[PDB]
DNA sequence: AAAAAAAAAAAAAAAAAAAAAAAAAAAAAAAAAAAAAAAAAAAAAAAAA
């Protein structure tokens, strides 16, 4: 129906005279200077906005939706035209692949007979000597769809899905372009790849061989060849964009170049793409008719809403994030952010503050001490336990909600499972692995199994888990904070029974958590005509009440925490006496009294990695006697409920 | 013909098998209908002209 | 060969009386009026009732069962023509419009046992249950493609030779120029058409006991795909037919057989109802006229055989209408669920209570207490085992999104099953996870359940916490207890025997002549169509042998159906009077000293309980369809509190 | 002027090679599916104050 040369002519222009003020209000061509950078050789990927392409061609954006793969091509035939008149100087040939190049595009030129017409097949395919990707950036103006309803009707369409990613491949060579020698003739022959197989050429087609009617056998080579980093993703739709009575669907996300390497299993990610059949011929099909698979082939993959991930290299912000970083009630404002829709409990909500940041982990001589803070949230029924941890879920970068027994045995734990792209035994983690280096809230912690009580055990200390079991024998690695939720030995506190009587948690798991924070709730009129005016005030407006500092959008708390998180800061020597003697009074209370639990060095690591926290918070370099003060409150509010 | 007592330890799905078969030729679309099947466990050869 | 059909006199005379069945605007225009309405909503099947046909054309009707894909193809054709009469630009939009079939179906009504060979290219009705779903394949129908090398753009269509003769010619995929210059195909361009496989089984409870099940493989084309998921009890009318084999030189006679469906349907019961403008006129008019007692109107109307437990109807008519979900802008998340447990002494009528929930809610799942063993009640995550990846399968609570499991012998649950529905009774989620795949299903339900206390029958002597054998954290998240209890007051028993005696006498008019037994015996039931999938309606029950006589009257089981429908749909906003007695009444019941001695707790109040006041008040402003929350609602809320809450121990 | 000749010169029949056209044409191997059974890990219910 329409023109390609005249398409190319207008992306050619579009590249050419597009401008933005991005560069502080200075008005730049926002892909003149990226042809730039990329004809040097100092850029791979492009991401064509097509907010931009609309700004002055919004008939090319519908064309561009419509096809997607016709005009990604034609957008990497423009760019690939347009490169030598943007390059102005000469390629310091920074990789191998390059010399590649370089050596044919300099025997062409050296052969090159500019009159004489060669046969079409006598060049070089344009993927083979690129070095760049061209990708889309979706419009706006274009809503996300769901991945069930991605059908058939958006087959070659550029469609943009978000939903959870389940499951990634590693990172493997795809085959782009098989390059050959032959034995006979010292020509090159080349095949390019689009099925997920092919047969290796066998005789060698060039023009001294066929003139010399020779054997010219051709043998295949990774050497000149063309590899794309691929990577394989499975991505899966949202909880609350599901059908009723359904579960959610997956789809298959093929990610290559320089796309691989940002999903991993768990994120929540906006996927831009071209939704593509594969032939699927083979089998012993049913029915007659050209049957295909489907997948997304990646141009955009976007990490979002938890895993968000450009504000990390955004840490720069407006003076106001300073202001208030630089105020004292910062860390009392942060703490009253969390889950502001649960009333009360201000200072559990500090200490999950300070789960959220943790501490630094220690190296010293070989022997490791980790950083996490691990709190368990010992309460009695419908205490809000469940609704704090949810909310954690929800805000923390890399963290994983775990219940009773849904996600029991490897569902924390890794499993070998097979693949797809070599179809041998892969190794998947759970919910531990998951959250290598986030929370891992574990609900209904002392309804769990005991292999996971035991698994959990080895992670909250050596944060490792060790398997060795039949078909797997690894050392995994879970860098993760443990966030648990518990009821007291019989679903509620009994003041007629001893406290580790109730805990019924071991003194080696009790260790293990640096706060365990009791909550009962003893009725009283006041509280609970408090609680209910909170509670009520919610539901009628779907808000909290309001009160005297709004709290913080759950992305500034995210970036408050993760500009938080690189500020290590050191114990100094003026406070070591200080500390060590708030320990040893801390270890005489514990067993001068007859209802404490058990305390160990333990609880002087608890103290130093919460007052580590704690300091890092106020972004400060050392600790000061507020942070273990404060750490020693906390400690004590942890069990004041007793009283 | 014969008669035999016995239990039966298993019975298969139901299927379809042709009495009559009909078969088309793939260039002059001409058609050789109703041809007759054996019945039982006995196939078919097709014509091969 | 190709020829072209100059006259079919068959084909002329099958569109001729399509289109004039279809015409219908003499005829009270019905289908007049559905070919408008599928072109309003953007569809491109037109459902027809095969009865509607019978009655217009009983030839064409015959003609029709018998032979499917040629009358299929005639009528479709008629329906385009149709449509073009209608509206040109949409159906020019279209390339091809179904038409798919209802009804009843005399003997093309079967199940996969009956569904033989003496069937094969007509039209059938096929009831089960689906096993497995293939994933939805794109099959192209129009491929397109551009030569670079001479600019030039060429298509090629692929009809649909599903169960016709395909010659190899008829599925070769162009790659090159007749130059033998590469095509690229435009993706875009092209068009595909959506596929799916599904094979339905018998259903368990209709197939005979201790057989084998039998399936049938049944094949969805585009708009058609995801309209089953395995599990589903379906209705699928389609076309019985012999599948091509692959072009041999020898064959063994044998032919795989599929259903091409042309409609597939759900249970009726969870589909939404057909509401005329006289019921929504009726359903305004009930609200508005009785409005301070509507909802003990439709309380004690509710399982009419069922004497007594008043307060317990009551709250099983909240269940049924809800609370509002609260979907707070940070992502939290407060149920407006209600969850409510009967606990009481055998034959009590409780048993009855589940049940007749199950037969009046949408989207109701039984169960008993080992019938149901954590994943077979929450969800599961199995391996594919043909492709080795992880497959999640929804259990009982899954399945009952939206709606209620009715878990009798609550009791007799083992302890990990109970602990397992913990997080579905609050969250309603499901958090599931194996190390290859993690998901939080969705499961928005109301559990209620019935149990029995300790020792098999209630101790009034003992205090309702050593009575009932559950836990404090199981207690607070069934957010009404009701403790029904067997006491022996011969008055109490007046009553109560007098109502089941009369329940016993009862015939059904017509149907019932004076001795008649009911059973039909694996036969009659596909004699006639199914009561599940089938497609004037009064407001209160005339008087009968179910009542005496007296001044009040019964709502009719359709119409309270009906009513229940629009009611759940509100959204009631809680007012500041109803917020604020709601609160101070909850501060009250925390407070001991409030309630009196010799009165014990029967589940402990915790801020679950507020919320479940909040929720109570809200399901019965959903009952006078208020629109607000205001205080009669929150008061009706307490006192159901208030009653179900506290029990009074005997010495 | 006609009377023998003595060729064209047309036909029927033959040959007589070409050069093109026409006519013959199942059985052996493989793979996939669906079903089994088996080593291992994992999840249940009987034990006692
Ligand atoms: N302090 C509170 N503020 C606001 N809401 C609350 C509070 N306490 C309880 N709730 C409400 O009560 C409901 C139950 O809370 P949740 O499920 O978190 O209890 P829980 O601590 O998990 O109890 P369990 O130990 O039984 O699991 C939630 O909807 C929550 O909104
Ligand atoms: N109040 C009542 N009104 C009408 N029928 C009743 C009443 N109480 C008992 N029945 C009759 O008793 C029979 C048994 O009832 P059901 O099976 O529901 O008892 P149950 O409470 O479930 O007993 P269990 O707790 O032992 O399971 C039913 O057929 C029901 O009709
Ligand atoms: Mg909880
Ligand atoms: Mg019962
Ligand atoms: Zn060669
Ligand atoms: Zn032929």
């Amino acid at each position: 129906l329409k023109d390609y040369a005249l398409e190319k002519e207008k992306v050619k222009k579009f590249l050419q005279e597009f401008y933005q003020d991005d560069e502080l209000g200075k008005k730049q061509f926002k892909y003149g200077n990226q042809l730039v950078r990329l004809a040097h050789r100092e850029q791979v990927a492009l991401y064509v906005d097509l907010d931009d392409v609309a700004e002055d061609d919004p008939e090319l954006v519908d064309s561009i939706c419509e096809n997607a793969r016709r005009y990604a091509k034609l957008f990497a035939d423009a760019v690939q035209e347009l490169l030598p008149q943007y390059k102005e100087r000469e390629v310091v040939n920074k990789d191998v692949l390059d010399v590649y190049i370089e050596h044919r595009l300099m025997m062409e030129q050296r052969s090159r007979d500019p009159g004489m017409v060669r046969s079409p097949q006598n060049q070089y395919p344009a993927e083979l000597m690129r070095r760049f990707e061209l990708y889309f950036q979706g419009p706006s103006s274009n809503k996300p769809r769901v991945i069930r309803e991605v059908r058939a009707d958006s087959v070659g369409k550029l469609v943009t899905v978000r939903g959870i990613v389940t499951r990634v491949s590693e990172v493997k060579p795809k085959m782009v372009v098989a390059t050959y020698t032959c034995d006979q003739c010292g020509a090159e022959t080349y095949q390019p790849i689009q099925s997920p197989t092919f047969m290796p050429l066998i005789m060698c087609p060039s023009q001294e061989c066929q003139t010399n009617r020779s054997g010219g056998r051709l043998y295949l080579q990774t050497r000149g060849s063309r590899f794309i980093k691929f990577q394989e993703m499975k991505m899966q739709e949202h909880s609350d964009q599901v059908p009723v009575g359904n579960i959610p669907r997956s789809i298959t996300v093929l990610v290559e170049g320089e796309n691989t390497r940002i999903a991993q299993p768990g994120d929540h990610v906006s996927v831009t793409g071209i939704f593509l059949p594969i032939l699927r011929t083979g089998f012993r099909q049913v029915v007659q008719g050209l049957l295909s698979e489907t997948y997304l082939e990646a141009h955009r993959i976007v990490k979002m809403n938890k895993s968000e991930d450009d504000e990390s290299g955004a840490g720069e912000l407006t003076r106001e994030e300073l202001r208030q970083i630089a105020e004292e009630d910062f860390y009392e404002k942060l703490a009253a952010s969390i889950a502001p829709e649960i009333y009360g409990h201000e200072d559990v909500k500090k200490a999950l503050l300070l789960l959220l940041v943790g501490g630094v982990d220690q190296s010293p001589r070989g022997m490791k001490i980790r950083g996490n803070i691990n709190i368990c949230l010992m309460g009695d029924p419908g205490v809000a336990k469940s609704q704090l941890l949810s909310y954690i879920d929800r805000l923390a970068p890399r963290s994983q909600y775990t219940t009773g027994r849904g996600s029991s045995g490897v569902g924390l734990t890794a499993a070998v499972l097979r693949d797809s792209v070599s179809g041998e035994l892969t190794l998947e983690g759970g919910a531990l692995v998951l959250a290598d280096q986030g929370v891992c809230c574990i609900d209904e912690f002392d309804k769990m199994a005991e292999a996971d009580r035991t698994a959990i055990h080895e992670v909250m200390e050596q944060q490792t888990i060790s398997i060795a079991k039949a078909g797997i024998l690894t050392t995994l690695n879970a860098r993760c904070s443990i966030l648990a939720a518990a009821n007291p030995a019989y679903g509620r506190y009994n003041p007629r029974r001893s406290l580790e009587q109730n805990i019924q948690l071991p003194a080696a798991l009790l260790s293990r958590f640096d706060l365990l924070w009791l909550i009962q709730d003893r009725p009283d009129r006041d509280n609970d005509l408090r609680l209910a005016q909170h509670i009520t005030y919610v539901h009628q407006h779907s808000r909290q009440p309001p009160s005297q500092f709004e709290p913080l959008d759950m992305k500034l708390m995210r970036r408050y925490i993760a500009m938080c998180r690189e500020k290590q800061p050191m114990v100094p020597e003026s406070l070591a006496d200080y500390i060590t003697a708030a320990y040893v009074e801390m270890r005489r209370e514990a067993w001068a009294s007859k209802d404490a639990t058990y305390t160990s060095a333990r609880t002087l690591l608890a103290i130093l990695r919460l007052s580590t926290a704690l300091a890092r918070l106020r972004m400060v370099d050392v600790v000061e006697k507020e942070d273990v003060n404060e750490a020693i409150r906390l400690m004590e509010m942890s069990k004041d409920s007793l009283l | 013909l014969v008669k035999i007592p016995g239990i039966i330890i298993a019975a298969s799905a139901v299927r379809a098998k042709a009495t009559r078969i009909s078969i088309q030729c793939r260039s002059c679309r001409n058609t050789l209908t109703n041809i007759a099947m054996r019945p039982g466990l006995e196939g078919y050869a097709l014509p091969r002209k | 060969a190709g020829t072209v059909v100059l006259d079919d006199v068959e084909l002329r005379e099958a569109q001729r009386d399509y289109l004039d069945f279809l015409d219908d605007e003499e005829d009270q225009g019905i289908y007049q009026s559905k070919v408008r309405e599928l072109i309003s909503d953007n569809q491109y099947r037109l459902i027809v009732n095969v009865n509607d046909l019978r009655r217009k054309n009983e030839k064409r009707a015959n003609r029709l069962l018998n032979n499917a894909f040629e009358e299929l193809v005639a009528f479709q054709r008629a329906l385009k023509d149709f449509v073009a009469s209608i509206d040109a630009t949409y159906a020019k939009q279209y390339e091809e419009f179904y038409v798919g079939l209802e009804g009843s179906f005399g003997s093309k009504h079967v199940s996969p046992r009956t569904l033989t060979s003496c069937f094969l290219s007509c039209v059938v009705c096929v009831e089960g249950i689906v096993t497995k779903c293939s994933l939805v394949r794109p099959k192209v129908v129009r491929s397109v493609h551009y030569c670079p090398a001479t600019k030039k753009t060429i298509e090629r269509r692929y009809s649909d030779l599903t169960t016709l003769v395909a010659f190899p010619s008829s599925s070769v995929y162009p790659t090159k120029d007749e130059e033998n210059n590469p095509l690229e195909t435009e993706y875009g361009l092209s068009v595909y058409k959506d596929h799916q496989t599904i094979t339905i089984q018998e259903m368990p409870e209709k197939a005979p006991a201790g057989q084998l099940p039998r399936s049938v493989d049944v094949i969805l084309d585009d708009d058609l795909v995801d309209k089953a998921k395995p599990g589903d009890r379906v209705q699928v009318v389609g076309t019985y037919r012999c599948l091509p084999g692959k072009k041999g030189g020898y064959t063994s006679g044998t032919f795989r057989t599929v259903l091409i469906a042309c409609n597939v349907k759900q249970m009726s019961k969870d589909a939404q109802p057909s509401f005329s403008a006289e019921d929504i006129a009726k359903i305004k008019k009930f609200s508005k006229t009785r409005s301070k007692d509507i909802f003990d109107q439709l309380a004690k109307s509710l399982a009419p055989s069922i004497h007594g437990h008043d307060y317990v109807k009551k709250a099983i008519l909240c269940l049924l209408l809800g609370g509002v979900e609260r979907d707070l802008e940070n992502g939290s998340h407060i149920r407006g669920d209600i969850n409510i447990l009967l606990i009481g002494d055998p034959s009590v009528a409780k048993s009855q209570l589940l049940r007749y929930v199950l037969c009046t809610a949408p989207r109701a799942i039984p169960t008993t207490g080992r019938g149901s063993s954590g994943v077979g009640l929450t969800a599961a995550v199995t391996t594919d085992q043909e492709t080795g990846e992880r497959r999640l399968e929804a259990g009982a609570m899954v399945l009952a999104d939206r709606g209620v499991v009715c878990i009798d012998e609550f009791d007799k649950m083992s302890d990990m099953d109970r602990t397992a529905i913990h997080e579905v009774m609050e969250q309603g989620r499901v958090t599931i996870a194996k190390a290859g795949i993690h998901a939080r299903l969705n499961a928005r339900c109301s559990v209620l359940a019935a149990a029995n206390p300790v020792y098999g029958r209630y101790d009034q002597y003992k205090t309702p916490m050593e009575n009932i054998g559950l836990q404090d954290s199981l207690l607070s998240r069934f957010d009404l207890l009701f403790i029904m209890l067997d006491q022996m007051d011969p008055e109490q028993d007046r009553e109560i025997s007098d109502h089941v005696l009369r329940m016993h006498r009862y015939r059904a008019p017509g149907e019932q002549d004076g001795d008649a037994m009911p059973l039909g015996s694996a036969v009659d039931i596909l004699a006639t169509d199914d009561p599940n999938f089938s497609q004037i309606y009064e407001k209160h029950d005339n008087l009968l042998h179910g009542t005496k006589k007296k001044k009040e009257k019964m709502v009719s089981a359709a119409f309270m159906k009906k009513y229940i429908h629009v009611a759940k749909i509100i959204k009631p906003v809680l007012t500041q009077e109803s917020a604020t007695y709601i609160a101070e009444e909850y501060s009250r019941l925390r407070s001991q000293d409030s309630m009196s001695s010799d009165t014990a707790r029967t589940s402990p109040v915790t801020a679950r309980t507020l919320e479940t006041l909040i929720r109570l008040a809200t399901a019965h402003a959903k009952a006078r369809m208020s629109k607000t929350v205001d205080l009669q609602d929150a008061e009706e809320a307490v006192e159901l509190v208030q009653y179900a809450y506290f029990k009074k121990v005997l010495e």
